[PDB]
RNA sequence: GGCCGCUUAGCACAGUGGCAGUGCACCACUCUCGUAAAGUGGGGGUCGCGAGUUCGAUUCUCGCAGUGGCCUC
């Protein structure tokens, strides 16, 4: 066996920043799915029930209503992942390239592979920045391909600022048109 | 004793380069608009000043980084109606950003187009003492109870400057990383790869604190934090905003300040911050 | 009283006989972890002030107005 990209499992991912979109939180969405489901026997779109019943936690970027600056989708995800219950050796799929802060959290938990859709420069953690393989040790890493359904991980983050902010200071915030 | 961190740097090197001499003033506010229109500074070129006085007299420099242009020279030649000696000279390749110090020690042979690069505040001579106060008081002494063997010995604390220096709130013993864990140890202690992971570790002793003064995000707040912030704790400081950071002893297996990379320099991420060693 | 320095846009500070500048900013604009950030461009000035010198003075020359350091009372 191995781990390849499954559609059904970007298609949760990316239909689950949409509804973090209409709450109003920053749309990154991650799906941590079983380690040993990822194999291509379940490439196939088939059973979506079952497909979609063996995702094992779904995180969010819980930062806006928490007050936690520091809480993406994937610092979330896997609390859900510890809140259910180990060495997260579950894959996880996100819509948006792990930041420093995320890429530096698998690492330190020996995340077996984190897929991503899309290269954010800003804050990337295998982007711009490489935290992929980075740490050297005496065989800690982890890998990372380049992305898939990339135009929709986009059109969902860029719908986020073209709706304006509520809590803001009124001169520090922008009026829009 | 402060010990500022700055990304390193390679000093300037010098390429040839050809010059001039020019007696009247006239003739050479003529010639910096005839030179303009037909030798514009190139853009890696354009980090320099034209205008040059002899050390003995004034000397003009004409072409950088190579030598002159044959049909140049001639209308530069016939707009003087007198002949052009030249003799070489060296022009910097490396342009310096960050030390003033630097930028004026290669004045002595050019001066620099960009202007001299805005010094940092050098803080202060009372905040030195605030700052050995509160190492005398909280972060250290966390260091010497939080660890026996087992726990491993790291504390930050969020200071607030406005109101002379008091803890805002510290970490305490029901927060630092176990040693027999594995996860949390990778950052901090060499060689943690050797040894399973029992648990999964999500927070270290730089992002406890961080998350519990939401009670914008820390902004404008310090941070005096002993062993030196982790990558992680590097994005904890980066996009929870941080004035200054002050760690202790660093940390050469890994680190977002010290070894690993210098992640408050990046120039990529919007909030730049400076980070002063204090050992 | 004396002596030394200093005055430049809303602000803070360069700079020099011939173009009047640079950081913060009243503001505007561009984007992929709120866009409450960061990059980017525009406008903002009696260079105490007067007299003199110079084809030409913020600069140079003198005086005067102001502040600051030391000294003298
Ligand atoms: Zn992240
Ligand atoms: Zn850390």
């Amino acid at each position: 066996e191995s781990v390849v990209y499954c559609d059904v499992f970007m298609q949760a991912a990316l239909k689950e920043a949409t509804c973090a979109l209409e709450e109003g939180e920053v749309p990154v969405g991650c799906v941590l799915v079983k380690a040993d489901s990822s194999t291509a026997a379940q490439a196939q779109a088939g059973d979506d029930l079952a497909l979609q019943k063996l995702i094992v936690a779904r995180g969010r970027n819980a930062t806006n209503r928490k007050g936690h600056g520091l809480a993406h989708a994937e610092f979330v995800a896997v609390e859900e992942l510890l809140r259910q219950a180990d060495l997260a050796d579950y894959v996880l799929y996100v819509v948006v390239e792990p930041c420093i802060m995320c890429a530096a959290m698998l690492l330190y938990n020996r995340v077996r592979k984190v897929y991503f859709g899309c290269t954010n420069p800003r804050f990337g953690g295998n982007g711009t920045v490489l935290s992929v393989h980075n740490s050297y040790k005496g065989l800690i890493g982890y890998e990372s391909c380049g992305g898939y359904r990339a135009e929709e991980a986009v059109v969902l983050l860029q719908q986020f600022y073209r709706r304006e902010n509520t809590n803001a200071p009124l001169g520090k915030r922008k009026r829009k048109d | 004793s402060m010990e500022e961190v700055v990304v390193p740097e390679e000093p300037p090197k010098l390429v040839s380069a050809l010059a001039t001499y020019v007696q009247q003033e006239r003739l050479c506010t003529m010639f910096l608009s005839i030179a303009n229109k037909l030798l514009p500074l190139k853009p890696h070129a354009c980090h320099l000043k034209r205008i040059r006085r002899s050390s003995a007299v004034l000397e003009l420099l004409l072409s950088v980084g190579g030598p002159v242009d044959s049909s140049a020279l001639k209308e530069l030649e016939s707009a003087a109606d007198t002949t052009v000696a030249v003799h070489r000279v060296w022009v910097p390749d490396r342009a310096p950003r960050s030390s003033a110090e630097e930028w004026t020690k290669w004045c002595q042979i050019w001066p620099f187009a960009t202007p001299k690069p805005r010094v940092p505040t050098q803080l202060s001579e009372c905040e030195v003492g605030s700052i050995q106060r509160i190492f005398r008081t909280v972060v250290m002494p966390l260091a010497k109870r939080l660890r026996t063997d087992e726990t491993l010995g790291i504390a930050a604390v969020l200071v607030d400057p406005s109101d002379g220096y008091r803890v805002l709130v510290s970490s305490g013993e029901e927060h630092a990383l176990k040693r027999g864990n594995s996860a949390a140890c990778l950052g901090y202690v060499s060689n943690s790869g050797c040894r399973k992971s029992n648990r999964v570790v999500l927070d270290h002793p730089v992002t406890f604190v961080l998350k519990e003064v939401t009670r914008y995000l820390a902004n404008g707040m310090d941070m005096f934090v002993s062993h030196e912030p982790c990558v992680m704790c590097s994005m904890a400081l980066v996009h929870s905003r941080v004035r200054r950071v002050f760690y202790c002893f660093p940390n050469p297996v890994h680190g977002g300040l010290g070894s690993t990379v210098s992640i408050h320099a990046i120039q990529e991420l919007n909030h730049h911050f400076r980070v002063f060693r204090c050992d």
